[PDB]
Order: structure tokens, then C-alpha cells, then sequence
């Protein structure tokens, strides 16, 4: 199978302003009504002998009843090129059964850090644009009650492409430029 | 003046042709048609019934012609005499 | 949208005041009498402060232009709707039009 | 953005020249008419230029506002064209207005097919027992 | 006296922005 | 500074190009590698308005390549040192001024900046204000600046700018 | 002089009054209906369904000139046109708006019709039919003959096919640019909803060949056209019996 690499661009909208990007992210975009998703992410890492634990992202659909629950590998930054402008990683994504907590519990995985995030998504062409906001997990195990992590709302632009030819960045970096002026999205290192 | 009329636009007949054909190629047949040979003012050979899924038709012109109508050729396989496809 | 719509309103009508106003003051230069001197230095005042305005609303609007001037085109349409709507209305002419001719036929069955 | 930050320059490079130029021209036309003493170019030429001359600034004045309508109108259309927020708004509520209409005709047409169909029912029991026989 | 400024609401917090990502990728203010 | 000149330029042609459109071809193919690319003897090369000749195709023996020489005119813009050019201050900072002239981009240093001038972190807008605001720079801005030297890198050219001279900066 | 600079002022000023006191209004309104862009000045507008998904490589930008305005149509695009569907037993509005709403009627019925005449020529079916021009023959049953001919006017019939290639060819636009491609999980990446629920709830070969179906416009056409003809066949033997 070929792999998949996520170009990534992550940028952030403080609230006041969030209707004014709603709308015009409404604009550019496929003519589609907005997805209003709701969803629970925890991932686990794998503390075996080598140093760095592997880190697996499982993902729930709240809102959306009778959807699977998605598990995914994000690999090491390959960016490289500063005329790309954009973030690579190594992606795997795999739709799992609900029996998926037990699995990755008896595997060894170890849940670390859970996470709920609500927001829209929109897409034009390949280039999927979430806007969401995180909001931090209370109490050991449950989702009714969260706290903002931040005002602001991260957004990012993620492209699922083959890893077949290129210039997928040089498309991304256009789109983000519209929405410069409205909020700055750069590539931002995980690192600090 | 003839003869130069008449060459003129028996060639733009072989050009609006030649795009006719390929305009067809484009857009509904699909590699069910080819071209085989295309002279500008000479002849156009287009073939039908491929050997995947050969013949040819061939349209030419000839300086001036007046002891002999000048019409098409199918070249290869020179049709059998059927008196009423034959004429169209 | 109104908003727009009253801008440019004010923006014609300050336009021709000041060129009215322009045209009198030269109008009064020319003149051999010119018995409006306070009134004339009122009137230059006038245009001065209306050119000013103009220019400040212009720069305002120009932003709020430019706020949203994102150069995309914008995609998103009514096609869908108006489409599905069209073909909607259509389809009951069509029922109408044979409702129609059935009932014409009922009325040639009395008719006898 | 780029090209955003471009557009956005050059409107307000027409409208900074144009405030500029209107209130310039008003002043070459008040630096003259002045009449001045006059010596050796005599009235018989300076009359007649100074005369050619307010006509032409006029000319100017009048063109320079001509040009802030049409940058003025240029905005109005491009406020109407692409604003986004609103042409959003117009667009969802056109489809509004769209499924309504949709709503009402499926509904009616709905009906008219029931009723219709109770008919060709009680007709379908009459003529299939109509005694007749040919 | 054409004053000097008119609109200068920012959209967008970088210091925002950094703790978002940070937390996105590692997990500060999470755990 | 905007000067027309003619330039003496190569072009390899895959041998795919071959046939129908040739020449029009190197002339098409001229304009793609000419256009967005800069170099320091020349400057940055803004548009080539005609093709004065078409020269003879050399093949290289092995290779299979054509060398095209063509004599174009073409427009150029290089900065020159110890000269005044009017210039747009995209983005302001501390450290200095980052201003753009077309192709071209300039840096200010703060040591080149007046004594007198002072950044103003406070201000929403990042900008240069004098203590009786005589004179203030801000982004997009209209300033003259002196170039101390010209410098080329990686087909970029970017120099100093220096508001020592008089007559220089915003008005 | 200063008379003469005075009444080119007045002059003017109250010609800009007197063309002051509904160009504007006419292309606002112009806009809610039909979307519009600027480029240069020769402001032009969108006349495809593109934005609805569909993959016709036609440009529709029909141009919009002050003649209070003109709407300037693309060539080609011009008259009325009207699919005809015929079966053989053998073998108000604005001005603009007419117009705009006729050309885009064209455009749909020769997308329409490029879809048809390339599933009759390509793809293999029983039966096969002939594309001659802008008319389509098939004989679906070997009493009967259909055809589909694109009528362009240029300046028998059933009307419920017509109604239904309509209809096909438009769910077959909305297909791609659906809410089902829309993955609620953020994480998830993209794509049919039920081929996101094939991996879980584990599904056979079956209906993982029914979500993901190869036909054509012109199979299901000629499906419904069979269907209908056998209803009539039986309800007129039944009549006489």
C-alpha cells in the first residue's frame, strides 16, 4: 500500500471574530451546509523499551449516532523545503469498532491525555478546514462536564493526499493566504 | 480561377472534416474511431471497427478533376456493391 | 446592505453640493460686485469641510471593502434550489394540463 | 493577503491622488485670476491664456470628479457583487423561498393523486361490471 | 489632521495560537 | 532602476517539443525560466517585451539537448549604492524596517534609523513616532531611502537602507 | 474666463445631479439570482452548475454591459432547446431573466445529452444503439423502438422520461457534492458514510458492491422505458379480455 502523508497548516481565531471567518470560510468554500461535528479524542502511548512511546489517536463521534470510532498514526515532521510552507506527517487512518478502549488496554497502550472538541468543518477540493474548540477533560472518565481550554479556536487546513507528485502546498498555501488578512495560518512546529 | 477556387475549398472541406472528426474522437466515441492518415490537401483516413473491440476511409483531392467525379475512397477493404448504401 | 446604499447616497449629494458651491464662488469672482465676502469666505469654508468628509468616508468604506474584499470570486449558489424548484412547478403544469383534458373529455361525455 | 493588500492599495491610491488634485486645481485656479500687474507678454496674450487656462482647470476639476463617481459606483458593484456575509445570507435565503415552494406543490400534487386515484377506483369497479356484453 | 488609526481589533492571538498547537501536539493544560 | 536592455540567453529543448510550433515554442519556453528569476549583474528581470533573434540549435553531442541563443528585450531592476528610491515599509519591528520595492526588498537596520526615531511597541499598529510627532512612519507607508551598498544572494538583492542623507523618509 | 470655467462647473455638477436624481438596483437584484464576480470591467457571472458538482468542461460566464443593463449570453448558448423522449411502435420574469434561465436550460440539456450519447457509444450494454447526430435509437423490446433526440431550437412525446433524465442527471450532480462525504469525527478523513460504516459493521461483498454500483443514465432511462411499455402492453390485453 502507499502511505498517506497529512499536510498541516495550524493557525488560531479569537472568538469575537469567529462569525466573521465562518462566513467567509461559507464563501470560498464548496457550497455545503456546515457539518457542526461534536467529538471525544484520547490517545494512548505505548511505553516499551525504545524511549519515544508510540502515540495512537482514537477518535469518537458523539453526535453522530452509529459512526465507527477512527484510530490514527501521525508520523515525525518531514517538512523540509521552506518554499513548501507546510507540515508533513505520516498518516495511517483506520475505522475501528466500539470495542476499541479494550483492545488497545489488554494491547498495553496506556491512555494518556483526552480531549472533546466542537466546531464546524468545511472543505473545498481535497483540502478539508476544521474550526474547533478545544476544551479540557475534568473527572476521570465522562464528557458531561468541559472547560475551555482557550477563548481562541484553532484551525486547520489538512490535506489526506497519496503521497503521489507534490505541489498539494503550493494549492494549500493559496487558500490560506485568503484567509491570512482574516487570521494568520502558518506551519507552527509541535515543539514549544 | 476555378481551379484555384476549387482546390481552396475542397481543402478547408478536408480541414472542417479533419476537426469534425477529432471533435467526435473528443467527446462520444472514444477510441471507437481513429486516424490513421491525415495529408493536409491530400487525403484523411479515418477507421471504424478496430481490431480490439484495419478499414479505412479515405478523403482526398485531386488538383481538378473533370473527366472523373472526384469522390471518396474507402481503400482498404473496397465495399461490396450494395446499389442503395453504396450511393449514401 | 442598506448600509452601502446609504454611503453611496451621501457621497453623490456631498459631490454635487461641493461642485455647486465651486461654481458659485467662481461665479462671484468673475463677478464685478461681489457683495457676498463673508458670505463667499462661509462658502469656501463649506466646501472645504465637505471635500474633507468625502475623502474620510471613502477611506471608512474603502476598509470595509477591503475587510471583506477577499478577491475570491465566492463560489456557493441558489442553482440547486432554483433548479429542483423550477422542475417542481413544471410537473404540476403538467398534472394541470392533463387534469384539464380529462375533464374536457367527462364534459364531451355529457354532452351527449 | 497579497493580492487583498494590492486591490486595497490601489483604491485608496485613487482616492488619496483624487482628494489631492481636486483641492490643487481649486488652488492653481485661486493662485490665478489674481489679476496681477502686467508687463512686456502684454493682456492681448496674457487675457486669453489666463482665460484658456481656467477653462482647461475647470475642465480638469469637473473630470476629477467624475472620476470619484465612478470609483464610488466601482464600490457600490463590488459591495454588491462580493461583499460574503451578505451574499451568504442572500443565498441561504433564497433557498428559503425555493422550499417552500417545493413543500407546497409536492404537498398539493400529493392530494390532487389521492383524490384522483379514489376516482379511477370507482370507476374501475363500474365499467370492469358493466353488464354491456358485445 | 487626518488623525491616525480606525480599526485595529486583531483577529487572531499568536500567544493563543502557541498554547492551542502545544497542547494539540504534546498535552500542556491537559494533564 | 527600470532599464531596458537586451539580454543574451540559452534554452535547452527536450527534442519532444520537436515538430508542429518549434519556434514559438523556444519563445514560450523563453519566457517561463526568464520571468521570476534575478541576477545581480542584470538585476531582477520584470518582463521581456520582444525577441530581437532566434539563434541556430547546437545539439550536444550524447545528450540529445538543443542550445537555443536568443537576443530578447527585456526590462530590469537593480538597486545601485549611494542612491535615493522610493520605497513601501511592509512590515516594522524593532530590530529595523522591512520595506518593498516591487521585485526588490530592503531592510533598515536600527542603527541606520535617526537617533531621534523611536519605536512605538504601545500603538496597536507597530510604527516610528517622533517625541512631537513632526513625522511619523507606519506600514505602507511612502519613504525615500539611501542605499549604502547592494548585495545579491541566491538571485535575490536586498540592501540597507539609510535615512542619514537629507531628504529622506516621509513627508 | 472665470465665466466661461464657472458654467463648465455648473454644467457638469448638475448633469451629475440629473444623473443622480436604476442601474445599481437592477445589477443588485441581478446578483441574488445569478452569482457574480469582477475581474477587469467587464464584470461576469456564473451560468453552470458547477458549483452543484458537475464535471462539463464548459465555461458559463455570461458578461453584463450598462446597456439599464444588458446580459450578454454566451454563443452557442443562445435559443431554446428541449430534450425530446418519443416512443415508436416501429423497429413575469425580469428580462435578463429569461434569457439567463434559456441559456442555462441549454446548458443543462446539452450536459445531458454528452451523458447519454457517451454511455450509448462506450459503454457495453444488450441491445446496443445508434448515435447519429444529436438522436439516440434503441430497441429495447423487438417491437419497439425509443429515441432521444436533443431538440435545438436555435432562434408522441413523453413528457415523464424528460422529467426523469432531469431529475437523474441532477441527483447525479448533488451526488458529489453531498453531506455524506462529510466525516462528523474531526479526526476522520473523508468520504461515503456507509463506506466509513463497512470496516466496523462488517459488510459483505454484496452491498459493498450495491453502495459502490457502475450503470449509467441511459441504463436506468431505458429500464423505467421497458417497465413502462410492459404496464401498457398488460393493461390493454386486459382491456380487450
Amino acid at each position: 500500500t502507499i502511505n498517506m502523508m497529512e499536510y498541516l497548516l495550524q493557525g488560531s481565531v479569537l472568538d469575537h471574530s469567529l462569525e466573521s471567518l465562518i462566513h467567509r470560510l461559507r464563501g470560498l468554500c464548496d457550497n455545503m451546509e456546515p457539518e457542526t461535528f461534536l467529538d471525544h479524542e484520547m490517545v494512548f502511548l505505548l511505553k516499551g523499551q525504545q524511549a519515544s512511546p508510540f502515540v495512537l489517536r482514537a477518535r469518537r463521534s458523539m453526535d453522530r449516532a452509529g459512526a465507527p470510532w477512527h484510530l490514527r498514526y501521525l508520523g515525525q515532521p518531514e517538512m523540509g523545503d521552506k518554499n513548501r510552507h507546510a507540515l508533513v506527517r505520516n498518516c495511517v487512518d483506520i475505522a475501528t469498532s466500539e470495542n476499541l478502549t479494550d483492545f488497545l488496554m489488554e494491547m498495553g497502550f496506556r491512555m494518556d491525555h483526552e480531549f472533546v472538541a466542537k466546531g464546524h468543518l468545511f472543505r473545498k477540493g481535497i483540502m478539508k478546514i476544521m474550526v474547533y474548540k478545544i476544551f479540557r477533560i475534568l473527572v476521570p472518565g465522562n464528557t458531561d462536564s468541559t472547560e475551555a481550554l482557550s477563548l481562541s479556536y484553532l484551525v486547520e487546513l489538512s490535506v489526506v493526499a497519496p503521497a503521489g507528485q507534490d505541489m498539494v502546498s503550493d494549492d494549500m498555501k493559496n487558500f490560506a493566504e485568503q484567509l491570512k488578512p482574516l487570521v494568520h495560518l502558518e506551519k507552527i512546529d509541535p515543539k514549544r | 480561377m476555378y481551379n484555384c477556387l476549387h482546390s481552396f475549398c475542397l481543402s478547408l472541406q478536408l480541414e472542417v472534416l479533419h476537426s469534425q472528426t477529432l471533435m467526435l474522437i473528443r467527446e462520444r466515441w472514444g477510441d471507437l474511431v481513429q486516424v490513421e492518415r491525415y495529408h493536409a490537401g491530400k487525403c484523411l483516413s479515418l477507421s471504424v471497427w478496430n481490431q480490439q473491440v484495419v478499414h479505412k476511409v479515405t478523403i482526398k483531392i485531386d488538383e481538378n478533376d473533370v473527366s472523373k467525379p472526384l469522390q471518396i475512397f474507402h481503400d482498404p477493404p473496397l465495399p461490396a456493391s450494395d446499389s442503395k448504401l453504396v450511393e449514401r | 446592505l442598506a448600509n452601502e446604499r446609504l454611503r453611496a447616497l451621501e457621497d453623490i449629494e456631498r459631490e454635487i453640493g461641493a461642485i455647486l458651491q465651486n461654481a458659485g464662488t467662481v461665479i462671484l469672482e468673475l463677478s464685478k460686485e461681489k457683495t457676498n465676502e463673508r458670505l463667499l469666505d462661509r462658502q469656501a469654508a463649506a466646501f472645504t469641510a465637505s471635500v474633507q468628509h468625502v475623502e474620510a468616508e471613502l477611506s471608512a468604506q474603502i476598509r470595509y471593502l477591503t475587510q471583506v474584499a477577499t478577491g475570491q470570486p465566492h463560489e456557493g449558489s441558489s442553482y440547486s434550489s432554483r433548479k429542483d424548484c423550477q422542475m417542481a412547478l413544471k410537473r404540476v403544469d403538467y398534472a394541470r394540463l392533463k387534469l384539464s383534458d380529462v375533464a374536457r373529455t367527462c364534459e364531451q361525455m355529457l354532452e351527449n | 493577503p497579497q493580492s487583498k493588500e494590492t486591490l486595497l492599495q490601489s483604491y485608496n491610491k485613487r482616492l488619496k491622488d483624487d482628494i489631492k488634485s481636486i483641492m490643487d486645481n481649486f488652488t492653481e485656479i485661486i493662485k490665478t485670476a489674481k489679476i496681477e500687474d502686467e508687463t512686456q507678454v502684454s493682456r492681448a496674450t496674457q487675457g486669453e491664456q489666463d482665460n484658456y487656462e481656467m477653462h482647461v482647470r475647470a475642465a480638469n476639476i469637473v473630470r476629477a470628479g467624475e472620476s470619484l463617481m465612478k470609483l464610488v459606483s466601482d464600490l457600490k458593484q463590488f459591495l454588491i457583487l462580493n461583499d460574503f456575509p451578505s451574499v451568504n445570507e442572500a443565498i441561504d435565503q433564497r433557498n428559503q423561498q425555493l422550499r417552500t415552494l417545493q413543500e407546497e406543490c409536492d404537498r398539493k400534487l400529493i392530494t390532487l393523486r389521492d383524490e384522483i386515484s379514489i376516482d379511477l377506483y370507482e370507476l374501475e369497479e363500474e365499467y370492469y361490471s358493466s353488464s354491456s356484453s358485445l | 489632521e487626518s488623525g491616525g488609526l480606525r480599526p485595529n481589533k486583531q483577529t487572531f492571538n499568536p500567544t493563543d495560537t502557541n498554547a492551542l498547537v502545544a497542547a494539540v501536539a504534546f498535552g500542556k493544560g491537559l494533564s | 532602476m527600470f532599464y531596458h536592455i537586451s539580454l543574451e540567453h540559452e534554452i535547452l529543448l527536450h527534442p519532444r517539443y520537436f515538430g508542429p510550433n518549434l519556434l514559438n515554442t523556444v519563445k514560450q519556453k523563453l519566457f517561463t525560466e526568464v520571468e521570476g528569476t534575478c541576477t545581480g549583474k542584470y538585476g531582477f528581470v520584470i518582463a521581456v517585451t520582444t525577441i530581437d533573434n532566434i539563434g541556430a540549435g547546437v545539439i550536444q553531442p550524447g545528450r540529445g539537448f538543443v542550445l537555443y541563443p536568443v537576443k530578447y528585450k527585456a526590462i530590469v531592476f537593480r538597486p545601485f549604492k549611494g542612491e535615493v528610491v522610493d520605497a513601501v515599509v511592509t512590515q516594522v519591528n524593532k530590530v529595523g524596517l522591512f520595506t518593498e520595492i516591487g521585485p526588490m526588498s530592503c531592510f533598515i537596520s536600527r542603527h541606520s534609523i535617526p537617533s531621534e526615531m523611536e519605536f512605538d511597541p504601545n500603538s496597536n499598529p507597530p510604527c516610528y513616532k517622533t517625541m512631537d510627532e513632526d513625522i511619523v512612519i507606519q506600514q505602507d507607508d511612502e519613504i525615500r531611502l539611501k542605499i549604502v551598498g547592494t548585495r545579491v544572494d541566491k538571485n535575490d538583492i536586498f540592501a540597507i537602507g539609510s535615512l542619514m542623507d537629507d531628504y529622506l523618509g516621509l513627508v | 474666463s472665470l465665466a466661461g470655467a464657472a458654467q463648465i462647473l455648473l454644467k457638469g455638477a448638475e448633469r451629475l445631479t440629473k444623473s443622480v436624481t436604476d442601474f445599481n438596483s437592477e445589477l443588485l437584484r441581478l446578483r441574488q439570482h445569478w452569482k457574480l464576480r469582477k475581474v477587469g470591467d467587464k464584470i461576469l457571472g456564473d451560468l453552470s452548475y458547477r458549483s452543484a458538482g458537475s464535471l462539463f468542461p464548459h465555461h458559463g460566464t455570461f458578461e453584463v454591459i450598462k446597456n439599464p443593463l444588458d446580459v450578454q449570453i454566451p454563443s452557442d448558448l443562445e435559443g431554446s432547446a428541449y430534450i425530446k423522449v418519443s416512443i415508436q411502435k416501429q423497429a413575469g420574469s425580469p428580462h435578463w431573466q429569461t434569457k439567463l434561465e434559456a441559456a442555462q436550460n441549454v446548458l443543462l440539456c446539452k450536459e445531458i445529452f454528452a451523458q447519454l450519447s457517451r454511455e450509448a457509444v462506450q459503454i457495453k450494454s444488450q441491445v446496443p444503439h445508434i448515435v447519429v447526430k444529436n438522436q439516440i435509437i434503441s430497441q429495447p423490446f423487438p417491437s419497439l423502438q425509443l429515441s432521444i433526440s436533443l431538440c435545438h431550437s436555435s432562434n408522441d412525446h413523453l413528457y415523464v422520461l424528460e422529467h426523469n433524465l432531469h431529475l437523474l442527471i441532477r441527483e447525479f450532480h448533488k451526488q458529489t457534492l453531498s453531506s455524506i462525504m462529510m466525516p462528523h469525527p474531526a479526526s476522520a478523513p473523508f468520504g461515503h458514510k456507509r463506506m466509513r460504516l463497512s470496516g466496523p459493521q462488517a459488510f459483505d461483498k454484496n452491498e459493498i458492491n450495491s453502495l459502490q454500483s457502475s450503470e449509467g443514465l441511459l441504463e436506468k432511462i431505458i429500464k423505467q422505458a421497458k417497465h413502462i411499455f410492459l404496464r401498457s402492453r398488460a393493461a390493454a390485453t386486459i382491456d380487450s379480455l
